[PDB]
């Protein structure tokens, strides 16, 4: 199935504070009214020019995402894992399976089998928009956790994704997949495009509206 | 004397010795903006230059390794006073004041070339190195 | 004229100083600087002369109209050929212009009397043909 | 270097007077800017608060003289500058700060134009300032049925 | 009917060195090579700043005395309460005037008009008090007081119609005038685009002048603290000069366009002056100079500029 975004994926290009102005910018912005691939809980999707990821769920089913070129060994692969504890980011040559997921006792973790050449290692309803972007080896993640009143459906409204983590690792991301929690006891994929956006700000610095 | 009193400054502005009645803009008043202060969070460290500089060996121009040496005190003043490096070619920036200059991220493309192939690598000038081995773009903002 | 003695980022202000101690190849790069500067200044002069001519033109046009209407006429227009009531004008020349002598009539020494727009008599209402009905305190009188 | 130099035109290494603010931010903002990329505020890099960077104080300087053929006394106007930060007679005008002219309470015809209704004259010894006079005052004798008529006259050129 | 006529615009001053160098000695020393471009610019801007005030004085200052209206006001049918100065109002203005004024950084400075809004309001009150009480006599010498009905009979004679026509129709002409001034308030409230346009033009020109201070023009940055803090003086000259040429060009363009706008505000102010002289200080037989129809009388009211 396919769905129509309305005004979604409009993150702050970056920081500096701006009061009520109409600063027109030009960055990788999901074009207004785009065709978001409605997925349901998955196959490997291309990364191309950045990935928009709206997740409409209450219980944690989206348990992180894998990223990389060949998504395996020989080439490094950025794994972002999310468990009952916290987030584990790791760029190593892994051995991702054809179906990389985790079970739910709570016996989980089937994603990969190997973890060689580990360069980077980090350890620590509700609509969760995510914007991924690897410009110049900088994996700038953007996030918007806006609680919805639906279940797994894309709502109508505006959201300014606030910049989250930036990984200066330098890994070729040409493909990506989604790690999901299976049962032992729906997301949306969009692609950002170079788009000129008249960003209307607020006195508190918030992108309240855009054109 | 154009600095005695407002009338002399008016004469000097008009280039005359007789000023007739009117009102004349004569100069500007600018409150002193001094006391240059630094609120920059001190990195209070030391960038290991010698490590990525004169090491036991280096790499070739086909497999040059760019080392990210950043988030430390970039002391280029010690590099300048040591002057143990024949060439410094700082293209894009100044190499004398590179110590105080604060960048966000610095690289270290490590490789060896010949004395005739040391000129080949250049922002613009192409050759066996800058078109086949190690290419230096025209946006070079560092120091060879 | 005083602009002809600025370098504008050149090395002298004389063209017999730039072919002169310098050599023809490097001379272009210093002559062109002078050329750009002098062209700019000449253009600025000419634009400002256009802007001044546009105003001398309006002045001359008003002079033309008023000579039509105050020498060659008597003007009923208020405050166009003097202040008061216009009687006549005379022109006199001036170096780059014309002066006009405005001859006007001004009333003086007023006296307040009582009035009315109309007079009743024999059951009829009479209105003055070209005057006003004033009173000396007793008899009523028509005036201009 | 040192700590915050609040309210001082200072060259900062995060120039301008370091006035403060009460604005908010979104968890990441670095500095602050506005229309035409004007640094009007900043997410203070250290104490994470907002400070308004007002440009330094500045203004033209105007010299009023009655003429060197009458006197060599001079008055000075610092244009749209508060008269407390200039470095007798100091007088505050909607057009800036005036030094060297005393303010009088009469009103004459305008002689040397300062601004905002204010003119200056070499009358009252020294330079004086005032709010210019629109003109004198003529009253009228209007009733409902009374006329005035001129009896003599004058030819003017 | 009404008509809006812009008489003045804002008087601005630019500090050449402060716009181009921004308090930097290296830039200021390179600027000296260009000669006296900055002097000619200040001269041009002072030359338009002064004429903006001259426009104001030649339009409004056409009275020697400050005329006042009688306390008891019986004008034989004409009630002018909406256009007379109100004491409980800001700046002692008229009700109509109220509606009119409600409807419409780096070496950059705006100079205040020599004349305030209060004194323009008093000039209008003087002109108004003179015309309602003495007719056109105060615009040719002594202010001879005349009854308002008599004054309206003379303007009727002035358009060719006999006096009896006004004298037997006083009460109807009265009501029609009052009703026609009654519509002006609403018609204006629901108008002054002429005035709004000159303000909008001056604003956009200032905004472009400031926005030009963030362009490289072929340099490496737009900050002088990014060519002196990032490069040795020798090579800095070949990047400062670029910023210099570009900022000079932009400043010159602004001043040239301001001279061209000033020439047109001058023409508008000159027509306002001629019309005040022909339509309030007198009665014009000019077809379509003071309204559509047979001109009887005019009344000036003030607007921001």
């Amino acid at each position: 199935a396919y769905t129509n975004s309305f005004t979604r994926g409009v993150y702050y290009p970056d920081k500096v504070f701006r009061s009520s102005v109409l600063h027109s910018t030009q960055d990788l912005f999901l074009p207004f009214f785009s065709n978001v691939t409605w997925f349901h809980a998955n196959p490997v999707l291309p990364f191309n020019d950045g990935v928009y990821f709206a997740s409409t769920e209450k219980s944690n089913i989206i348990r992180g995402w894998i990223f990389g070129t060949t998504l395996d060994s020989k080439t490094q692969s950025l794994l972002i894992v999310n468990n009952a504890t916290n987030v584990v980011i790791k760029v190593c040559e892994f051995q991702f399976c054809n179906d990389p997921f985790l079970g739910v006792m709570e016996s989980e973790f089937r994603v990969y089998s190997s973890a060689n050449n580990c360069t980077f290692e980090y350890v620590s309803k509700n609509l969760r928009e995510f914007v991924f972007k690897n410009i110049d080896g900088y994996f700038k993640i953007y996030s918007k956790h806006t609680p919805i009143n639906l279940v797994r459906d894309l709502p109508q409204g505006f959201s300014a994704l606030e910049p989250l983590v930036d990984l200066p690792i330098g890994i070729n991301i040409t493909r990506f997949q989604t790690l999901l929690a299976l049962h032992r006891s729906a997301y949306y994929v969009g692609y950002l495009q170079p788009r000129t956006f008249l960003l209307k700000y607020n006195e508190n610095g918030t992108i309240t509206d855009a054109v | 004397d154009c600095a005695l009193d407002p009338l002399s400054e008016t004469k000097c502005t008009l280039k005359s010795f007789t000023v007739e009645k009117g009102i004349y803009q004569t100069s500007n008043f600018r409150v002193q903006p001094t006391e240059s202060i630094v609120r920059f969070p001190n990195i209070t460290n030391l960038c290991p230059f010698g490590e990525v500089f004169n090491a036991t060996r280096f790499a070739s121009v086909y497999a040059w390794n760019r080392k990210r040496i950043s988030n430390c005190v970039a002391d280029y003043s010690v590099l300048y006073n040591s002057a143990s490096f024949s060439t410094f070619k700082c293209y894009g920036v100044s190499p004398t004041k590179l110590n105080d200059l604060c960048f966000t991220n610095v690289y270290a493309d490590s490789f060896v070339i010949r004395g005739d192939e040391v000129r080949q690598i250049a922002p613009g000038q192409t050759g066996k190195i800058a078109d086949y081995n190690y290419k230096l773009p025209d946006d070079f903002t560092g120091c060879v | 004229v005083k602009q002809l003695s600025s370098n504008f980022g050149a090395i002298s202000s004389v063209l017999n100083d730039i072919l002169s101690r310098l050599d023809p190849p490097e001379a272009e790069v210093q002559i062109d600087r002078l050329i750009t500067g002098r062209l700019q200044s000449l253009q600025t002069y000419v634009t400002q002369q256009l802007i001044r001519a546009a105003e001398i033109r309006a002045s001359a046009n008003l002079a033309a109209t008023k000579m039509s209407e105050c020498v060659l006429g008597q003007s009923k227009r208020v405050d166009f050929c003097g202040k008061g009531y216009h009687l006549m004008s005379f022109p006199q020349s001036a170096p780059h212009g014309v002066v006009f002598l405005h001859v006007t009539y001004v009333p003086a020494q007023e006296k307040n009397f009582t009035t009315a727009p109309a007079i009743c008599h024999d059951g009829k209402a009479h209105f003055p043909r070209e005057g006003v009905f004033v009173s000396n305190g007793t008899h009523w009188f028509v005036t201009q | 270097s040192t700590n915050l130099v609040k309210n001082k035109c200072v060259n900062f290494n995060f120039t301008g007077v370091l006035t403060e603010s009460n604005k908010k931010f979104l968890p990441f903002q670095q500095f602050g800017r506005d229309i035409a990329d004007t640094t009007d505020a900043v997410r203070d890099p250290q104490t994470l608060e907002i400070l308004d960077i007002t440009p330094c104080s500045f203004g033209g300087v105007s010299v009023i003289t009655p003429g060197t053929n009458t006197s060599n006394q001079v008055a000075v106007l610092y244009q749209d500058v508060n008269c407390t930060e200039v470095p007798s007679n100091v007088f505050q005008t909607r057009a800036g700060c005036l030094i060297g002219a005393e303010h009088v309470n009469n009103s004459y015809e305008c002689d040397i134009p300062i601004g905002a209704g204010i003119c200056a004259s070499y009358q009252t010894q020294s330079i004086i300032a005032y709010t210019m006079s629109l003109g004198a005052e003529n009253s009228v004798a209007y009733s409902n049925n009374s006329i005035a008529i001129p009896t003599n006259f004058t030819i003017s050129v | 009917t009404t008509e809006i006529l812009p008489v003045s615009m804002t008087k601005t001053s630019v500090d050449c060195t402060m716009y181009i160098c921004g308090d930097s000695t290296e830039c200021s020393n390179l600027l000296l090579q260009y000669g006296s471009f900055c002097t000619q610019l200040n001269r041009a801007l002072t030359g338009i700043a002064v004429e903006q005030d001259k426009n104001t004085q030649e339009v409004f200052a056409q009275v020697k005395q400050i005329y006042k209206t009688p306390p008891i006001k019986d004008f034989g049918g004409f009630n002018f309460s909406q256009i007379l100065p109100d004491p409980s109002k800001p700046s002692k203005r008229s009700p109509i005037e109220d509606l009119l004024f409600n409807k419409v950084f780096n070496g950059l400075t705006v100079l205040p008009p020599l004349l305030t809004d209060e004194m323009i309001a008093q000039y209008t009150s003087a002109l108004l008090a003179g015309t309602i009480t003495s007719g056109w006599t105060f615009g040719a010498g002594p202010a001879l007081q005349i009854p308002f009905p008599m004054q309206m009979a003379y303007r009727f004679n002035g358009i060719g119609v006999t006096q009896n026509v006004l004298y037997e129709n006083q009460k109807l002409i009265a009501n029609q005038f009052n009703s026609a001034i009654g519509k002006i308030q609403d018609s204006l409230s629901s108008a002054l685009g002429k005035l709004q346009d000159v303000v909008n033009q001056n604003a956009q020109a200032l905004n472009t002048l400031v926005k030009q201070l963030s362009s490289n023009f072929g340099a490496i940055s737009s900050v002088l603290n990014d060519i002196l803090s990032r490069l040795d003086p020798p090579e800095a000259e070949v990047q400062i000069d670029r910023l210099i040429t570009g900022r000079l060009q932009s400043l010159q363009t602004y001043v040239t366009q301001q001279l061209i706008r000033a020439a047109e505000i001058r023409a508008s102010a000159n027509l306002a002056a001629t019309k005040m002289s022909e339509c309030v200080l007198g009665q014009s037989k000019r077809v379509d100079f003071c309204g559509k129809g047979y001109h009887l009388m005019s009344f000036p009211q003030s607007a921001p500029h």
